[PDB]
């Protein structure tokens, strides 16, 4: 029945090599953008016009992540190593050192004064801001660290990997309280709690979204059609408008579920490589996708529903 | 056909373990799986990882005189934009 209406409005060009990930600020007010061209990107998420080329690592980088007052940002690079930004200034505050391997993913806790980070040394480790300072690092994995990513008040982090494992942290201790497996174990490429905390969304690379409860170890939904066998794509979930599920795709489509009834209600067509990325704006129902090397851009897409 | 890493050999053994070795390829590994059991057999294959940096390894806990299949996967790694994989892995078989 009801279905949304996304459409484009921006095409994001200017970074040279291919787009690793895409967020929007808190206060909706900027989009960052992490690229293989060792740059980060900030632009306006209402008219897409370019700001700031933020600069530092020495290789690649494959996430970046907001601070709660949109005033920091973190960036996890293939250098082995993290780094703070000041997104007024642009420059390097603290350097993160400690994951001896590819960092891949990165995170602010709700209260900003926590980082956490999963990397291909098969570890997470808890950051503390202000000083820089590894505080814990968990040895989660016995495969690189796909996605992690912290509950509504930051007491728990999830995390992903390509053993097939989704763990639950409590961030005070550092312990492990639940395992989520699957007999078949198909490498998890992307975890992530929902806005109330309550759920869990994980891709595997058998081209499928399932929506987790996470209280109790159970399954709720499934979520398919799309192409996802080999890269470690972003999931969200689109509560400002209707309530679906947006995920990038290797078919260069994104897809928009509906996370009730489980069914595809839009294809978002115009990029050229693999969607790896997408971003849902906090307050308007904009949506954000970027995608690889033979797709060096960002693209907008706002609808009505 | 094509494979990496190349030139998997055992180089010394005993009743109860295998030395393999192969061929560092020029292209640097993020790490090395090295899947083995009995050939042919129903039984599930054991396996543990290998630096990239290193080109050697020792198979123990054996046992003797039946046929092994010794198998070594090539991944490489890197950023979000490429994908995390193996190349062509290369097989042999040992009896012990």
């Amino acid at each position: 029945t009801v279905k949304p209406n996304y459409a484009l409005k921006f095409t994001l060009a200017g970074h040279t090599k291919a787009v690793s990930s895409v967020k929007f600020s808190p206060n909706g007010e900027w989009l960052a953008s992490s690229s293989a061209d060792k740059l980060i990107k900030i632009w306006g998420a209402y008219d897409g016009k370019f700001e700031k080329t933020i600069s530092g690592h020495k290789l690649g980088i494959s996430d970046v992540a907001w601070s709660s007052d949109s005033n920091l940002l973190v960036s996890a690079s293939d250098d082995k190593t993290l780094k703070i930004w000041d997104v007024s200034s642009g420059k390097c505050l603290k350097t993160l050192k400690g994951h001896s391997n590819y960092v891949f993913c990165c995170n602010f806790n709700p209260q900003s004064n926590l980082i956490v980070s999963g990397s291909f040394d098969e570890s997470v480790r808890i950051w503390d801001v202000k000083t820089g300072k590894c505080l814990k690092t968990l040895p989660a994995h016995s495969d690189p660290v796909s996605a992690v990513h912290f509950n509504r008040d930051g007491s728990l982090i999830v995390s992903s990997s390509y053993d097939g494992l989704c763990r639950i942290w409590d961030t005070a201790s550092g312990q492990c309280l639940k395992t989520l497996i699957d007999d078949d174990n198909p490498p998890v490429s992307f975890v992530k709690f929902s806005p109330n905390g309550k759920y869990i969304l994980a891709a595997t690379l058998d081209n499928t979204l399932k929506l987790w409860d996470y209280s109790k170890g159970k399954c709720l939904k499934t979520y398919t059609g799309h192409k996802n066998e080999k890269y470690c794509i972003f999931a969200n979930f689109s509560v400002t408008g209707g309530k679906w599920i947006v995920s990038g795709s290797e078919d260069n489509l994104v897809y928009i579920w509906n996370l009730q009834t489980k069914e595809i209600v839009q294809k978002l067509q115009g990029h050229t490589d693999v969607v790896i990325s997408t971003a849902c704006h906090p307050t308007e129902n904009i949506i954000a996708s970027a995608a690889l090397e033979n797709d060096k851009t960002i693209k907008l897409w706002k609808s009505d529903c | 056909v094509s494979s990496v890493p190349t030139k998997l050999e055992v180089v010394a053994a005993t009743p109860t373990s295998l030395l393999i070795s192969w061929d560092a390829p020029a292209v640097t590994v993020v790490h090395y799986v090295i899947t083995y059991g009995e050939t042919g057999g129903n039984s599930p294959v054991q396996k543990f990882k290998v630096p990239g940096s290193k080109s050697t390894a020792t198979i123990s806990g054996l046992k003797p005189g039946v046929d092994y299949t010794i198998t070594v996967y090539a991944y490489q790694g890197g950023g979000r934009w490429h994908p995390y994989g193996y190349y062509s892995p290369i097989s042999i078989n040992y009896r012990t």
